[PDB]
């Protein structure tokens, strides 16, 4: 999970194969929005601390 | 339904959601070679998905005067993966191709392209007591042009280049007969041939002969009004089927 | 653009000719920028180890 | 669990399992098989270590007290919360309702203070950890009758032995403990907001029962939560932000994530 | 009545409840059901993956 | 195990057992019947003390660190492996490729160090002891939110009681740890080599959970490693030249053994 | 009889006259990884007859004193054929090898080599806070040298290289355990191992890890009489066996 | 689920398993297969004594 070079995922890159082609009166600039999921072959192991949440005193 | 389409080679996948089926060849779906039509007697090397996957050319605008294209198809993949790394070291070898000619344009653009994959297209010399020179013909993945007035005769090593004749001295007009698609742009966007392997003898050495050139032609000019896109590009996706090589020595 | 909602967003415009790049980030989720607060990448700073397929949508 | 990859080969076909619509509201169920040729691969994985009943039952500290066995302080007093604590709270909510039983479990320390007292020669410290339930008498002071523990559940523990332990049944009036509550308790709908008594679990009273020594000590007793046997149903986004109150859901805007150079680039920053 | 189980490998182990209360057991680590459906593909119709899931 | 001799009479024969060719990279399966005249010995030996889960499962110690309750140095750190302690180190690197469990068990002991404080008067000592797997939160003081342990491995000691122990699986992402790595983990083959992530079983902190006394009290943690399930796979050459370095397999070149006067001498000097 | 023996893998064929019989492993012979001990989901490249088949490599003189030599296996053979461009294409392979190793002399000399495959040989550095660089142990099919005195410590990036020690810190005389053969001149001419894929992964990248290294160290040096041939050579020939690719990307 | 095996003598006892994981058992003491031919004569031909190893 954590940054290791032994274990590189690789890298994840979107190109245009043709541009975008619009008429007039339309806008020529766009959106995309990406999700992710976990397949169904997806596992986890070797439960730890998150880095993520933090105190100083108790609330 | 009908328009959707998905084409899975190796890591490669290709979709359309507009679609005019897929040609296949003459009816002949590519195939490995078989025993009893072999000659060489070595064992044949079969990458299967490192060779057979799509690869991407270079694009090329469509501009409103703009004449066609062409690529010569072993030639065209020769710098690219591990197809120009068989290619190179082995002196035999026989694929068909799947070809997948895309361009995408609005619904207020209009324009018709005939995509052809033409066996063995000889192509006549500017000056007609010499034949062209072979960075004339080939490009690399890089497409080259045809023109729209004769090529002048000089002292050349050129291509004679005319759209109407095809550079071939036929009318252009009578490319129906090889296998083909159009791109007529209020219909669909793509295009999809399926070429077989397609030669006199069993297997041929891929560096000095091109059994296949595709040719993108319009014959309805690009047309739009202002305000739309003015680029619109053509781009070019090429698989090997059922590659196989053969007689392994050095590189060259 | 954390700040806002142009985080999710991605721009995709008309352009002269096409093979730009649109978006690049590598395979890492739970430790990347892109990955480690997405729904998938906290459920994965509580272990060490995983395994199995992503998969990314776009819309 | 894990499934088993199926081996693929060429496909050209009027299928389209990769194109898909998300305005649906439904996650697509392509396997990698789908879009590429892929080899037949058995997997032995397992998805037991993030089952809901090992995520949540590990001991975690909830809280610490110090009192004295001199002086002002001579008794700790906490009301049972896991909210205090920013890792345990943050794994509860992670769902919206949960059920489950504790295991409380005590780690009681003590240190000498420093002091001019000569001759100090301490005995072994004895505590008393007393629970009282919702309601009922409460300790106003070391020795008061509320300390006799008629019907209070309550501990003693010497020095130098294993950590007490005791179990806590589910003690909900409702059907599950409630993590969030979007109202008020008041009908007027005046007064705190999100309050509400479904996670009431009584208060916690922690004395020495005796001052062994002639000089100073002071204790600190620390509280473990484990859940175990849990449940939990409807789940909810992480949360995003450092907590504030532990009766509030207040925070202070925070960013989507961290920042990095240019939406082309392979390194955080 | 001591119940006889299969522990986590890559043989049995014996257990036997000495309280009263069912809440003095151990925890229960090995209940490994699952259900993904509720929460991916919520939807009234049925998606079929290789067919447009809108028509 | 242990196979019985058997019995032989004279011979005068066109066997050759005794002439081999060692070239072949084959040990001869001569046994002492075939070059001498023997009696028939019942043999009753067995093999069961060079087991490799005889071999590897006695406890050793790895290392020990120093930790206070005052000053600095208030907590120990230290990253897991079995290389910093030479004996266990060895007995190891006869195999390429081992797997198997550990069983932790901590030997943790004080001192009082000398001081001018008058009137000391300790508390019995507890001590934490928090495994922190790869990744997540670090201590950087005694007294952080690190320490809640909400999802970190923990146990707590108090002294004068058994030993703790606990039980640790392969915690391997491969299939076998590697005592040996011909590589690096760089693509371009820079920095530093023979380094890995197989073998990574995150690292281990240490602290005192009170100051019982008013003085300064230093304890020192031995940590024990026991292999067990042990299975180990191809072996090589005992390392015949002392170690250098933990990360490293530099060594000072050393003669093959111990001189003596002559090649005919029965003693060695 | 015995002593006669050949070996055909691809296009090459190897012949002797003189044989010590051939060494298997650990009684493993080279198999194609199974679907219950993969992890990666794609379709492997098994290019067959185009990669598994005899390199030889440079040719290196034994003199009367030599120290001796040293190979590290995927390494060798990175620039060769197209074994060389499978393993720069692909992220993952593995492969078992044949090691033959060559070395003839008359009736009239005298010497003896030791002929080892040794599994993830992790060497040394001169200076003990440093560890080598990757020019200092991989040759490419040139063959690095041991040395027979101590290097001296600098501030180096220099392997440790002394025969007594093998470069590892052991004794050379226990290298025996590993799969062997000898070349002793009165006896035999060459020598044999055919070696399985060794890793404690199941497939992994070739450009950064090293999972076997050749050795051919002298015990008895080389020696002859005035009016005899005064150099011979040691040739190293190293055929991949069931090599397997995965994960195609681009070259580098 | 007791198991009950045979002493290392020149009788028996009995083991029960308390733990959940298997990783908790004690180490395996009795396990004596062994197989010395991968080490000692891996050469494709067998080699038969009382008979020239090389002809
Ligand atoms: O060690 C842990 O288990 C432990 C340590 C810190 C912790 N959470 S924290 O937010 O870092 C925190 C940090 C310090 C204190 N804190 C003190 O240190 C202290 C000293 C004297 C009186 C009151 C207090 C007190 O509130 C409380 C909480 C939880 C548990
Ligand atoms: C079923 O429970 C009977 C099986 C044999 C029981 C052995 C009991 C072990 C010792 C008593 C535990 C009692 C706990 C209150
Ligand atoms: C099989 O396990 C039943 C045989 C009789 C068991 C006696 C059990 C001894 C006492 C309980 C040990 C429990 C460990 C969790």
């Amino acid at each position: 999970v954590a940054s290791d070079e032994y274990t590189a995922g690789g890298f994840i890159t979107c190109w245009y194969q043709t541009n975008i082609v619009v008429p007039a009166d339309a806008q020529s600039s766009c959106y995309i929005m990406c999700f992710v999921s976990a397949c169904n072959d997806f596992s986890v192991r070797l439960l730890k601390d998150t880095p993520f949440i933090s105190q100083q005193n108790f609330f | 339904s009908d328009r959707a389409r998905s084409i899975t080679l190796g890591n490669s996948t290709i979709t359309t959601q507009e679609c005019a089926n897929v040609v296949v060849g003459y009816g002949v779906w590519p195939d490995y070679l078989k025993d009893s039509e072999a000659t060489a007697e070595d064992q044949p090397t079969q990458p299967d998905v490192a060779t057979c996957r799509f690869y991407t050319l270079d694009s090329v605008q469509w501009q409103k005067t703009s004449p066609g294209w062409w690529w010569k198809l072993p030639d065209a993949l020769s710098n690219l993966g591990l197809f120009g790394q068989n290619m190179q070291y082995h002196y035999l070898g026989r694929t068909g191709y799947t070809v997948h000619v895309q361009c995408n344009a609005s619904k207020f653009h209009q324009g018709c392209l005939l995509v052809v994959c033409v066996p063995e297209a000889e192509m006549g010399c500017a000056t007609l007591d010499n034949t062209p020179s072979s960075a004339e013909l080939l490009g690399g993945d890089t497409a080259k042009e045809f023109a729209d007035k004769p090529v002048a005769s000089g002292s050349n090593k050129l291509v004679q280049r005319v759209v109407y004749n095809a550079g071939m001295g036929v009318g252009v007009g009578n490319l129906t007969i090889f296998p083909h698609q159009w791109i007529n742009l209020r219909t669909n966007n793509s295009a999809t041939i399926v070429m077989p392997y397609t030669n006199s003898v069993p297997m041929d050495n891929m560096f000095r002969h091109n059994n296949v050139t595709l040719m993108v032609i319009p014959f309805v000019p690009l047309d739009y009004c202002p305000g739309s896109t003015t680029y619109v590009p053509i781009t070019v996706t090429i698989a090997p089927m059922c590659a196989e090589y053969n007689g392994l020595r050095l590189a060259g | 653009k954390v700040n806002s909602m142009e985080a999710y967003q991605i721009p995709v415009r008309s352009n002269e000719g096409s093979g730009t790049q649109v978006f690049g980030f590598p395979l890492q989720p739970g430790y990347s920028s892109v990955f480690s607060r997405t729904l998938l990448g906290e459920i994965l700073n509580y272990y060490t180890h995983w395994s199995g397929s992503i998969k990314l949508t776009f819309m | 669990r894990v499934a088993d990859t199926v081996g693929t080969g060429p496909t050209n076909s009027e299928a389209i399992p990769a194109l898909t619509a998300a305005e649906t509201g439904h996650t697509s169920q392509v396997v990698p098989g789908d879009t590429m040729q892929t080899r037949h691969v058995k997997n032995y994985h397992s998805r037991s270590e993030s089952t809901i009943e090992n995520f949540l039952c590990r001991s975690a500290c909830v809280y610490f007290t110090e009192y004295k066995n001199s002086g002002a302080k001579r008794y700790a007093e906490w009301v049972l919360t896991p909210r205090q604590a920013a890792q345990l709270r943050r794994k509860l909510e992670f769902f919206t309702y949960v059920r489950f039983d504790l295991e409380l479990t005590f780690v009681i320390t003590s240190t000498q203070q420093p002091s001019t007292t000569q001759n100090q020669d301490a005995q072994i410290l004895t505590h008393q950890i007393m629970y009282v339930p919702p309601g009922g008498p409460v300790p106003d002071k070391v020795d008061s009758y509320v300390w006799q523990t008629s019907t209070n559940p309550s501990v003693f523990w010497t020095e130098g032995n294993a950590p007490p332990r005791m179990s806590i049944p589910f003690l909900s009036i409702g059907n599950a403990y409630s993590n969030f509550y979007d109202g008020w308790s008041e009908f007027s709908r005046n007064g705190v907001y999100g309050i509400n008594t479904l996670n009431n679990m009584g208060t916690l009273y922690a004395r020495h029962v005796n001052a062994g020594s002639t000089g100073p000590i002071k204790s600190t007793i620390r509280i473990y939560f484990k859940p175990k046997h849990v449940k939990a149903w409807i789940p909810r986004p992480p949360r995003l932000c450092q907590y504030e109150k532990a009766k509030n859901v207040n925070f202070q805007p925070s960013g989507v994530t961290t920042t990095r150079q240019s939406i082309t680039t392979m390194t955080n920053t | 009545g001591a119940q006889v189980s299969t522990q986590k490998t890559g043989i049995h182990y014996t257990n036997i409840n000495y309280y009263k209360d069912a809440a003095s057991n151990s925890a229960n680590r090995q209940d490994f059901t699952q259900d993904p459906g509720k929460f991916t593909e919520p939807v009234k119709d049925i998606m079929i993956k290789s067919l447009p899931a809108l028509n």
